[PDB]
């Protein structure tokens, strides 16, 4: 019944973390990459192929 | 039905006058019987050096005390008798001198005022008796645990500058000042085109012209070679004073950030969020409702007797903070409390919250204005920092344009990961750590 | 002044069974936590002796186990007590969660969720304990189970492999599996200890479900004798199976050594893993097996989200009693299935049993509570 | 008023006795789970509903453990069992929805 | 014109996110040049690797 | 934690109790003891009973059709 939090003010505060919320999954998404060292992603990066010729 | 908007407009426009001096001349006019009228100078004590501080105090406490024509009691009595009231003040930035009369009584009014502020006697037998009052003042000063701590926020915040100082003076100065100390700081800075004669009441504008012209005529016949009065700007200081004493039943603390100052836009706007924050005291009905996030925690949990934002001003910098008063083992949580809401401000202001700010400081701003005195002070005072008077409407204006982004922008400009100034007395064992402080003026989330 | 109450060690001691205020009012189904903390301490205890005389090394592993058994003066009652042990800390880590069902203790959000904590991992300790021998049931058991990982979508391959130290399970996977069966046991003991601290915060619940403030008793006398009768009780069981069945509820097929070659159509794991074995099975996909294998046991960490009734016992709730043994039953029921072959009656009625549990569990109890509280006109 | 209404009334009483809470004295509103809008009420009553209340769940914890329940003739009587705590539930929920309500704007 | 320091504290160390973003991103590339410098460095005061010795066995 | 002194408020009742050493560790066992184990039984045989019998008859005819399924698949196969 998550109905408490449905209103113009809770829409306000949820706009207001959105750049925040965004910029936290680019640290976990690049953060996963650069720790698994994600073949698949890195290739794509222009520096940092240590898998080429 | 007369609308509020409509209520501003009817507002009776300032009408500002120069003389030959320089010294301007300003009124508002109403229906009343009755009036104030006095002179603001731009004399304060960020005006004064180390060794002259507390001059401008000392030529208060002397500037009732007789002039040429009107010796001791002579002025006392001549305002007494009027049934009108002789008062003064000064800060760091500003002096007055105003006197409350019956509005019939604007001739001898003026008149006293500018053998006041011209004609100044200074006894020497007045200056050696002063001197005895003033040392007993600050004896007296020494126990309002809050004039301390803002005293202490001043001295750490602006460190190193005139604006360090307290309005009063040390000790010694006031052991020592002499009478050509006290002459020369006056003829130094009660000059025309720093002075400022305000009223308002029931006058016409022409009546107040004259009068100007007739008694003040002649104080700027002589526009200085090089005495230069210029305000240095002050440095800010991210710094932290404690004066710990476990003798004092309750402990005061007082945290700033540095201000913009009197003309910066962005007043406006910090004054919303403090208005959002507001005040508290434990004699207030309503706890747990009330508005300000922070004064229900403190109510309900008992977090302190007493707390207050506040944005001080002065020339391009100020002090924009709260100041709180507690039991010894809640400063930890006043802190925390005071600090994550300044936070969820810089990145959470939500619209409606914004809304009562604005309310509020309308509320305040028409309340404040209500009679003579509180206008003529704003006139001479605003004439002094503005160069002119802001009519009602335009801060109406500057208000509405405020929302919840102007919040969060504003803040964060000034509060977010800025270095505090700390001022702390009593019991403050548990008062955090200016690193801690530090700290609490960021998050991680954001 | 009494040093029991202001000595930082005994505080503790006061807190756990001395002074500790409880419920005038509990009974049996509140014993459980002391013998699984006996059961915590008594595996910990036998299986340290088992391993001063185990080894590990697949060409020795099943040998030292009867090195034990036939030379080591008594490493048989060991050996048998810390196998059967491990039946009864599942019995009663199975009346331990039932307990809290029925009467609703789940509301201590923590305390339940620590105890999920608890479950999972004694489970994953268990596991690892039958690979240890090298039995046939040890070697596929350990097969069909780990593997299960590689329906994991993209890694599911490299996962199985990373913990099984090859490509196959060998060499690397019983020394690895000795050594994690070794550390949980002291790292879940820890937990028992957080899940307590979170426990001693409310106090504990009550067959009512009301609120015992107003009548509670010292720990002292009362529930420390009420506890060593129990935990008699657990060693006369313990015991039975030790001394008269020791191999009743142990499939006699982990003895005879490993064998990558063969297999033996039939399999299961060890009883207490039954029911999810069933769920798992009675679903035609590699990924929603094992995805519904989890929501199997993850699912009692949903419970509390659908609390729906204003009572927070069963104790006056008909409709929800009959649910709970409906649930138990099925429980039983699922339990058998998983002991029998993927042939035909067994089949559909084990694909049904699934169904009913989730379907109990996910909407009836949910609705139950509901229906009860339009009753009593709340 | 109908045939019917009292058959519901009929299922009501039936579960109510079935519900069982009655053979320990207690009184519906006795085994409410205490939550937060639960507890306010509880507090809201006036010194003799609450010292009754603690008196009947004393009662009914003390026989839960004796394991036994109260002579027939004095089981709680549905219908004169009083719901003595709903007007304060009903009211501190109400505060509370204000409350929550306040908080969209 | 600010300064290096100025500039970079308000781009990007200002908020945490970018400031932990930036960190992220300033390792990934700082463990691919600090290995390249390193190992060269490594070879560079060596030579008797299996590196120079290849060219010897391209056949068999 | 939380200890006595500070659980909460009790009005007006008084709680007459005994010594051990002054009374029955069994006081009528079987007496009063039998009677009641019947009592809570039968209040409780409808919701816990049911289910079990419903498992018990599944599981009897589901072994049943097991071995009839596949023994007694055979049958008839004439030709
Ligand atoms: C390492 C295995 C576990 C140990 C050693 C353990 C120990 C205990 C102890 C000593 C108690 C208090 C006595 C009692 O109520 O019986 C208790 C109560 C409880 N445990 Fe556990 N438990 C374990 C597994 C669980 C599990 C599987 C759950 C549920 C997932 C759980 C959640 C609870 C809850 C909610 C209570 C409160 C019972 C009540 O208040 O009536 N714990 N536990
Ligand atoms: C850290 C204390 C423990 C140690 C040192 C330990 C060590 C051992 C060793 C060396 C074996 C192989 C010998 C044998 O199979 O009899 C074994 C078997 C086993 N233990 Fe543990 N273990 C410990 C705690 C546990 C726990 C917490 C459980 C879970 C109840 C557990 C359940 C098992 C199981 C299921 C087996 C294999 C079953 C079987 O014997 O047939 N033990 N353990
Ligand atoms: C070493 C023995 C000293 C005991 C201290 C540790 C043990 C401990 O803390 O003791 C008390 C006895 C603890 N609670 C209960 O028993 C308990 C609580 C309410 C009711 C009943 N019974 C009947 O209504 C109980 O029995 C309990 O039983 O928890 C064990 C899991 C824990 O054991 C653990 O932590 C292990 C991690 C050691």
């Amino acid at each position: 019944m998550l109905t408490r939090f449905l209103g113009p003010r809770y829409r306000q505060l949820a706009r207001n973390w959105v750049p925040t919320a965004q910029l936290w999954g680019a640290v976990g998404a690049v953060g996963l990459v650069w720790a698994t060292d994600w073949r698949l992603i890195l290739d794509w990066v222009p520096y940092i192929n240590g898998k080429f010729k | 039905t007369a609308t509020y908007a409509q209520a501003l407009q009817s507002v009776p426009e300032t009408q500002v006058s120069q003389l030959d001096n320089g010294l301007r001349v300003a009124s508002e006019q109403s229906s009343q019987p009755t009036c104030t009228v006095g002179v603001w100078i731009d004399a304060g004590s960020r005006y004064e050096s180390e060794k002259n501080n507390g001059a401008g105090y000392f030529v208060e406490h002397l500037a009732f005390k007789g002039t040429k024509n009107r010796p001791g009691n002579a002025l006392e009595k001549e305002v007494e008798s009027m049934g009108a009231h002789l008062n003064a003040y000064s800060t760091r930035e500003h002096t007055a001198y105003y006197i409350k009369a019956l509005s019939k009584d604007l001739p001898k009014a003026v008149e006293l005022l500018a053998d006041i502020v011209q004609n100044c006697s200074l006894e020497d037998s007045q200056i050696e008796k002063e001197r005895d009052v003033i040392l007993q003042e600050l004896q007296e000063n020494d126990t309002s645990m809050r004039d301390v701590v803002f005293n202490y926020l001043h001295a750490t915040a602006f460190q190193g500058t005139p604006l360090a100082q307290s309005v009063e003076g040390p000790s010694e100065n006031v052991r020592k000042l002499s009478r050509a100390d006290l002459t020369e700081y006056l003829s130094r800075h009660y000059k025309a085109p720093r002075m400022v004669l305000a009223a308002a009441g029931g006058l016409e504008h022409r009546q107040l012209l004259d009068l100007a012209q007739k008694h003040f005529s002649g104080l700027s016949g002589t526009y200085d070679e090089d005495a230069v009065p210029t305000l240095s700007p002050c440095r800010f200081t991210g710094s932290q004073i404690c004066h710990r004493e476990d003798g004092l039943p309750l402990a005061h603390v007082a945290i700033a950030v540095e201000g913009p100052g009197w003309a910066h836009p962005d007043n406006v706007a910090l004054q919303v969020a403090n208005a959002i924050i507001g005040h508290y005291d434990c004699t207030y009905g309503g706890g747990a409702h009330l508005s300000s996030p922070l004064a229900s925690i403190a109510a309900t949990n008992k977090l302190c007797q007493s707390f207050q934002t506040f944005n001080i001003c002065y020339a391009d910098t100020g002090l924009l903070g709260a100041h709180f008063v507690c039991d010894h083992m809640s400063i930890d949580d006043m802190m925390f409390v005071l600090q994550g809401q300044w936070m969820r401000l810089c990145t959470s202001a939500t619209e409606s919250e914004v809304l009562r700010g604005k309310n509020l400081l309308r509320n305040a701003l028409v309340s404040h204005l209500d009679g003579t005195t509180p206008v003529c002070e704003d006139i001479g005072r605003s004439l002094l920092t503005y160069g002119r008077r802001i009519p009602l409407a335009e801060w109406e204006s500057r208000i509405a344009e405020v929302d919840a982004r102007v919040v969060r922008e504003v803040c964060s400009k000034y509060f977010y990961d800025q270095c505090p100034a700390v001022a702390g007395f009593g019991p403050i064992e548990q008062l955090p750590d200016y690193n801690r402080i530090r700290s609490g003026m960021f998050w991680l989330r954001f | 002044t009494n040093i029991r109450k202001s000595h930082p060690l005994m505080k503790i001691v006061n807190n756990a069974f001395i002074d500790l205020p409880a419920p005038s009012n509990i009974s049996s189904w509140w014993n459980f936590g002391s013998l699984l903390g006996i059961c915590l301490i008594l595996q910990i205890l036998t299986g340290l002796f088992l391993a001063m005389h185990y080894t590990s090394d697949t060409t020795t592993a099943f040998s030292s186990v009867t090195h034990i058994c036939r030379d080591v003066n008594y490493g048989w009652i060991i050996r048998y007590m810390h196998a059967n042990g491990a039946s009864m800390f599942f019995i009663c880590l199975y009346m331990h969660v039932g307990r809290g069902l029925y009467y609703g203790s789940y509301t201590f959000l923590e305390t339940w969720n620590i105890g999920v904590i608890l479950l999972l991992t004694v489970m994953a300790t268990a596991f690892m304990g039958y690979v240890l021998p090298w039995g046939q049931m040890s070697f596929w058991g350990a097969t069909v189970i780990t593997n299960l990982l590689s329906a994991i979508p993209y890694i599911g391959t490299n996962l199985v492999e990373w913990i099984w130290g090859g490509f196959s399970v060998d060499k690397a996977t019983l020394t690895r599996f000795f050594a994690f069966h070794f550390i949980l046991p002291f790292i879940i003991m820890a937990i028992a200890m957080v899940h307590l601290l979170f426990l001693h915060e409310t106090g504990s619940n009550n067959p009512t479900g009301i609120s015992s403030d107003v009548d509670k008793i010292p720990f002292h006398p009362y529930y420390t004798i009420k506890d060593i009768l129990g935990a008699l009780l657990l060693i006369l069981a313990l015991m039975l199976l030790v001394l008269f069945a020791p191999d009743l509820l142990g499939d006699p097929d982990n003895y005879t050594p490993a064998n990558p070659l063969n297999t033996p159509p039939h399999i299961k794991p060890e009883w207490y893993f039954l029911f999810a074995y069933a769920i798992l099975r009675s679903i035609p996909n590699k990924l929603g097996g094992v995805l519904a294998l989890a929501f199997s046991i993850l699912i009692l960490a949903l419970i509390p989200l659908l609390h729906t009734s204003k009572q927070r016992s069963m104790m006056f709730r008909p409709l929800s009693q009959c649910l709970f043994w409906a649930l138990v039953a099925d429980l039983l029921t699922l339990t058998w299935i998983g002991g029998q072959p993927v042939e035909h009656p067994y089949i559909t009625i084990g694909q049904l049993a699934s169904v009913l549990y989730f379907l109990l569990i996910l909407v009836l109890m949910p609705t139950a509570g509901t229906i009860e509280n339009k009753l009593l006109k709340w | 008023v109908s045939a019917s209404s009292r058959w519901l009334e009929g299922i009501r009483k039936w579960y109510y006795n079935a519900a069982g809470f009655n053979k320990l004295g207690l009184m519906r509103d006795d085994t409410i789970h205490e939550n937060d809008d639960v507890k306010e009420a509880i507090r809201r009553l006036p010194e003799n509903l609450y010292d009754d209340r603690v008196f009947r769940i004393k009662r009914a914890l003390d026989l839960s453990m004796r394991q036994q329940i109260l002579p027939k003739e004095q089981w709680t009587k549905y219908e004169e069992d009083k719901s003595y705590l709903e007007p304060y539930l009903k009211e501190v929920i109400r505060e509370r929805k204000e409350r929550e309500e306040w908080a969209k704007k | 014109a600010p300064t290096l320091t100025a500039r970079l504290y308000s781009l990007l160390f200002r908020r945490t996110s970018t400031f932990a973003l930036t960190i992220v991103v300033g390792a990934l590339f700082f463990e691919r040049a600090f290995d390249q410098g390193a190992d060269a460095i490594y070879e560079h005061i060596n030579e008797g690797k299996l590196w120079k010795h290849i060219k010897h066995k391209y056949e068999n | 934690g939380r200890q006595f002194g500070h659980l909460t408020r009790v009005r007006h009742v008084i709680t007459y109790s005994l010594s051990p050493f002054e009374q029955r560790a069994f006081p009528h066992y079987f007496s009063k003891g039998i009677p009641n184990v019947l009592r809570r039984t039968r209040a409780c045989i409808l919701r816990v009973a049911p289910p079990f019998v419903a498992f018990y008859l599944v599981y009897t005819w589901g072994t049943q059709e097991f071995e009839k399924s596949k023994r007694k698949n055979p049958a008839a196969y004439e030709n």
